[PDB]
């Protein structure tokens, strides 16, 4: 009976907000009315009104009729609709974590020689910084945006 | 990844809700029908009787 993870188990997407309130409003009504109602038959008094009646063999049939058997509004478990949609949620949304969340501390893995990292080493594994450098020298612009405000210039005036 | 994680166990528990929420309206609604039939009889049985 999850009370506070159903309220928060959707997205960052309010669109569940109106099939959450929805589906919860169905569940206490059904509940509601099964303990409101009585969990029995009826009590049906036949001795005292075979007996008080004016026409002859007349409650003595109707007795005999409500307590066999009688129609109502039921149904069947052939229309399946939310049995064939809980199989395809699962396999869309509960198993694209298998492969997604899976395959997201290798940062930390992989040891840091910051204080002795070569701009070749990084010409290499980033060609996107020559380009850049080389891009930026062909138009013409020698300053660096950015720059000046986290790291000093150290110009003398 | 804690938020995606935890997306996986609630779609696994609203796939499953979803089936069971069907079954109880459809069972409730029985149960009610039936109730609803059965007092009308006892009733009507026994304003014919109270009247008589």
């Amino acid at each position: 009976l999850d009370w506070a993870k159903v309220i928060s188990s959707l997205r960052i997407t309010g669109s569940t907000a109106t099939q959450l309130s929805s589906f919860k409003k169905r569940n206490d009504e059904a509940r509601r009315q099964l303990l409101e109602l009585q969990s029995q038959p009826t009590e049906v008094d036949f001795s005292h009104y075979r007996s008080v009646l004016k026409n002859t063999s007349v409650i003595d049939k109707i007795e005999s009729y409500v307590k066999q058997y009688k129609p109502v509004k039921i149904d069947a478990s052939k229309q399946l609709q939310v049995i064939e949609s809980f199989e395809k949620h699962a396999m869309t949304n509960a198993k694209e974590t298998e492969s997604l969340v899976s395959k997201e501390l290798d940062n930390i893995q992989s040891a840091r020689p910051f204080d002795e990292l070569t701009v070749d080493d990084l010409t290499k594994i980033k060609p996107e910084i020559d380009a850049k450098v080389e891009e930026m020298v062909k138009k013409g612009k020698w300053d660096v945006p950015g720059y000046k405000d986290r790291f000093g210039n150290l110009n003398v005036m | 990844r804690i938020d995606s994680v935890s997306q996986l166990q609630n779609v696994a528990e609203t796939t499953k809700v979803l089936f069971d929420v069907s079954k109880e309206t459809v069972e409730l609604e029985s149960e009610a029908f039936e109730l609803k039939q059965k007092v009308e009889l006892a009733h009507e049985a026994k304003a014919v009787l109270d009247s008589w």
